């Protein structure tokens, strides 16, 4: 008997032709991170900013598809940490996506910082036990 | 050229009266409730519409959203992280 | 039976959309159509655009209202 | 015809088109929403808007470009860059939904050759339907390659950013209707691509 | 009995249980557990599971692949797929002399720095199970290699399939 | 066309298995909207160890079918265990524990948006009688949620 | 019988337009019009030219899109 | 005067977007995609074309190929080195 | 009107083929999408000799008829021998059978593009059993390809 290992599941065309448009998207976002990467150098991490402490690192695994106040709530809830909001909220609401699986709330915390972007920022204050939001001043 | 600062007619729908002169629309799904006055909608919600796109917008006190926008006949929104969509009929 | 194994239905709670049990347990079944429900499939065509518009046509063309001709639609 | 010792129903086709057209259109439907999560991080729209809710504009490129005009002269470019769509103010991101969904109505409208004909209809119509999911795949990609397009020429320095202008009112109105604080904003300059060859930075990756 | 999650990494005695099942001949399950314990047998058992047996002069090469082998994109082992490391293991170990090299591929799909580390992952893990089962470190070498050198084209869904695995060679 | 019910959820069957669960030894109870499952350490791993038996899958097949009647937002895994070495050693124990509960929960397809794992050690004992290993009552792993309307 | 002497169909790969048999063989036959194949003999008159021009003739003359007769569908 | 530089639908034509207003053709034999719009056929390939000649043309990044010709029932492409010839129908 | 498959193929005859040639001794392998037939050198040639036997032919057109089921661009033949005098009469000889062998193959009607003949002599065994001549099994010839989509 003649065979080759890999015997999957059958396959559909659309998800074919989804797969086919999705490497090309991949392989340009690449290409261009290599080049923005390149030409502009970061000097700064976001640890000084966010750092972590004890009863920061129990862990979570989060599915969200909303607006950020809510869920940073949540974190600093399970974080047993007071929560602080500082300036106004605009009117078009900043939305977040994040998909992970068993990361520590620091990181959590981290990475909806970096992408919330130029429109809201993250503060741990852990000898107070604060975690702030505050938005940008811009509108 | 100064732009039109809003519609005044957001306060009523936030408010949850009616426009006068309007039809009411069938929503199910979810908490909403839908208008049609001059071929365009108005949404009395405490939900967050994602993908079909609003000309004006208008926020309550206690939360709640009022919009307006062109008419369609569904709503895609955002529950308690959760994306989810809502059904238009009447129009 | 929505409130099988249960003392029976209550009443229909219209803030949450749901009914009570004879029991102090909320019940799975729905009573108004302002419920939370997870609808990810819609039906009808012309959708993520104005709808299908009123005119009626000698050909089988649909189009929607915002200049958008559905093929799915339309007869061949 | 052949040698010279060999010289000496349309309804079916319709049906199936219809039939297997709106078939394949709810079996692409239940395809798209098994991989919704997926979708959304491949084609996030959100996070390539820029700074006060602009959605960035759609380039488009070309390479070894040839024309033959008429006999005696042709003109050949080495790079071509275009502005399909212009940038605009938005209130909402666009989604995945408005370009790769497809319309399903169920149709509730209905022997020795009308089978095989009839199967006939059944695969044309799936084929017409792969073929409408593949324009709209291709239109997606299109949009999304140009914004991506932008992104990279951006940090390339080829193209410009676009300017925003906002004034302040203070407490305006009458005494019949106030508003506390108007802001006014608008977009001068839009984004535009540059013939000044000599500003273009150039990458180089290690 | 056998314990599913590797039987505590013990020596199964296969061919007790069964000349004491087939009592109530002796005989029969001699001549049973004789051709059940045999080489072809082996071969034949990971031919019925989807693992590749390629001999040729005197070297042996064994192909696993990863899509049914390892979990979606990490270097976790799937328990699931448990009888086919069990044949392994006891293909592997007819040849208590040779020395063992494994090495990872991966498809065309991502960074070249990812599919280098999931692949050296991927192979620092199938090492490891084949350390913990009796086989000595100094007879151990593992490598990852990226879309270095495949065996298929990557343009192609079926033949971008058949490019992750893990490749066991020895003499 | 709309839909009657959420789908794949009964009434009976909640009653059903949660009478199981109890039957069995899984403490199920619910106060106001609030849902507490309680299971010993003993009927999952090992003595004093990360490892999960090969024969608690099918409970926790049974807990996860339980969990999918439900709708809700977040889920808490937490651990308790006893003294044994130091305090370190037993508070990476529960962690890991929880980790692993947690992580085969939601490989299984439970509809929650957030899972938050913790592991206290034993700081917070329910029974005074403290004679036993992991055969002690106050030797747990805890899953708290709330029902959403 | 596509994947005879084998598992039989797996299924289409549209990516290469060829069947998969139920082991990991490629099978010979086609399931795509966009497969490659070696046409070297196609039918139809007016070919290498722009085809044949949609007029009708009163005569049986077939002309082509460049003003070419063929006289081959040409009617004596 | 100085010629026309190019025709910038091969821009969409690379990208596989069809020309508005233009209808489709059938094309067996091979891996390509052509359309009709003003009695001109856009090819999208990746083959290359020998005998039937064509009038403007671009290539994308990945080796993409575009082209602008005059209409024809047949093709004569070269795939790996060697000939054979792809139908167009639907003219 | 359209052909359903490439014209006289079949994956049954494959099969049947590639069963008969293994049967008979010659070697033939697929990983991926690579193929490789490996062959004895007692088998087609003579004593350290290039000169082809008569008897060689009936294997050679079997060879050719299994090589005309697929679709290819590229084939390889490499020879290898063992030693027998210096290095450069065993390259010599290597090239010369790989010369003759891939000269039938491409007189047969084998629709490739390209054929590649080299010689490498005795560099690279497979065995190190090496008592024997041309009866050792790490004397032989390795006609290699890859099968196009």
């Amino acid at each position: 008997k003649f065979k080759k290992p890999p015997i999957n599941n059958p396959s559909d065309d659309a998800t074919i032709k989804l797969a086919e448009a999705a490497v090309s998207v991949s392989d340009s976002m690449l290409e261009m991170a290599k080049v923005e990467k390149v030409i502009t150098p970061p000097s700064k991490d976001n640890t000084l900013t966010i750092p972590n402490a004890y009863n920061l690192q129990a862990r979570a695994s989060v599915d969200w598809s909303g607006p950020i106040e809510e869920l940073t709530a949540r974190i600093a809830k399970a974080a047993h940490f007071r929560f602080r909001v500082l300036g106004k909220s605009p009117s078009v609401p900043v939305l977040i996506s994040i998909s992970t699986k068993d990361e520590s709330l620091a990181e959590i915390l981290r990475d909806i910082d970096y992408q919330a972007g130029k429109k809201a920022s993250i503060h741990v204050y852990p000898n107070s036990q604060v975690v702030e939001l505050r938005y940008a001043k811009i509108y | 050229g100064i732009p039109p600062s809003a519609n005044d007619l957001l306060l009523h729908v936030l408010e949850g009266v009616p426009p006068p002169g309007s039809r009411r629309l069938v929503v199910s799904g979810g908490d909403a409730r839908a208008w049609l006055s001059n071929e365009k909608m108005y949404v009395r919600t405490n939900l967050t519409i994602l993908s079909p796109g609003w000309l004006a917008s208008m926020t309550s006190a206690d939360g709640t959203h009022a919009y307006e926008m062109q008419k369609s006949p569904v709503l895609l929104v955002s529950w308690h992280g959760k994306v989810m969509q809502l059904k238009v009929e009447g129009l | 039976g929505c409130c099988s194994k249960m003392g029976g239905i209550n009443y229909c709670d219209s803030s949450a959309g749901r009914l009570v049990c004879n029991n102090g347990f909320y019940s799975t079944c729905y009573c108004t159509r302002h419920a939370v429900m997870d609808l990810q499939f819609l039906m009808g065509c012309c959708l993520w655009h104005g709808g299908v518009y009123p005119q009626l046509n000698s050909s089988g063309l649909v189009v929607c209202n915002d200049g958008y001709v559905s093929e799915e639609c339309s007869l061949q | 015809t052949g040698s010279l010792a060999g010289l000496q129903k349309e309804t079916a086709l319709s049906v199936g088109a219809q039939a297997g057209l709106a078939w394949r259109a709810k079996i692409i439907d239940e395809q798209l929403n098994k991989q919704a999560r997926n979708l959304d991080a491949i084609y996030d729209f959100n996070s390539l808007v820029l700074e006060h809710n602009i959605l960035p504009p759609v380039l488009l490129e070309g390479r070894n470009t040839l024309n033959l005009a008429d006999a005696q002269s042709i003109r050949i470019s080495d790079r071509t860059y275009k502005v399909a769509k212009q940038a605009h103010f938005i209130t909402t991101p666009p989604t995945w939904r408005q370009y790769l969904w497809m319309d399903y109505v169920k149709p509730e409208a209905p022997k020795e050759i009308w089978c095989i004909y009839t199967e006939r209809g059944w695969k044309n119509g799936i084929d017409q339907a792969n073929t409408i999911l593949e324009e709209n795949i291709a239109r997606i990609k299109e949009d999304f390659g140009g914004m991506i397009l932008y992104r990279k020429l951006l940090a390339m320095n080829m193209v410009s950013p676009p300017y925003v202008s906002h004034t302040d009112l203070g407490v305006t109105g009458d005494g019949s209707e106030i508003h506390i604080d108007d802001r006014v904003l608008r977009i001068t300059a839009l984004p535009e691509l540059n013939v000044n060859s000599a500003e273009w930075r150039a990458a180089v990756a290690k | 009995c056998f314990h599913p999650p590797y039987n505590n990494f013990q020596p199964d005695r296969r061919a007790v249980k069964r000349v004491g099942v087939d009592t109530g001949g002796g005989t029969v399950g001699l001549v049973a557990s004789i051709y059940r314990d045999s080489k072809r047998k082996i071969i034949r058992d990971l031919q019925k599971q989807d693992i590749q047996y390629v001999e040729y002069g005197d070297t042996r090469t064994l192909i696993i692949p990863t899509d049914k082998y390892f979990m979606f994109s990490s270097p976790r082992l799937n328990e699931i797929c448990y009888p086919g490391l069990n044949n392994v293991i006891r293909l592997l170990n007819f040849y208590p002399q040779s020395t063992i090299y494994v090495a990872g591929f991966t498809d065309n799909v991502g960074s070249r720095s990812h599919k280098r580390k999931l692949s050296q992952a991927q192979a620092e893990t199938m090492m490891t199970f084949l350390w913990a089962n009796g086989i000595a470190a100094k007879r151990l070498k593992a490598e990852g290699y990226g879309d270095k050198n495949a065996i298929s084209d990557n343009a192609i869904i079926h033949g971008s399939a058949q490019n992750r695995r893990i490749e066991i060679q020895w003499f | 066309k709309l839909p009657c019910r959420v789908d794949g959820a009964c009434d009976a069957t909640i009653i059903k298995m949660m009478t199981d669960l109890n039957k069995k030894g899984i403490k199920v109870a619910s106060v106001g909207q609030n849902y507490l499952i309680s299971i010993p350490a003993s009927a999952l791993f090992a003595d004093q160890s990360p490892r999960l038996n090969w024969a608690s899958y099918s409970l926790l097949n049974e807990i996860a079918a339980f969990l999918k009647q439900f709708r809700k937002i977040a889920i808490t895994v937490t651990s308790y265990s006893s003294k044994y070495v130091s305090v370190k050693r037993e508070r990476a124990l529960t962690l890991a524990r929880s980790r692993v509960v947690s992580e085969y929960l939601w490989s299984q397809g439970v509809d929650s948006r957030i899972i938050f794992t913790q592991g206290l050690g034993s700081d917070k004992p329910i029974t005074s009688y403290t004679l036993g290993g992991d055969r002690s009552p106050n030797a747990r792993v805890e899953i708290t949620f709330r029902r959403a309307v």
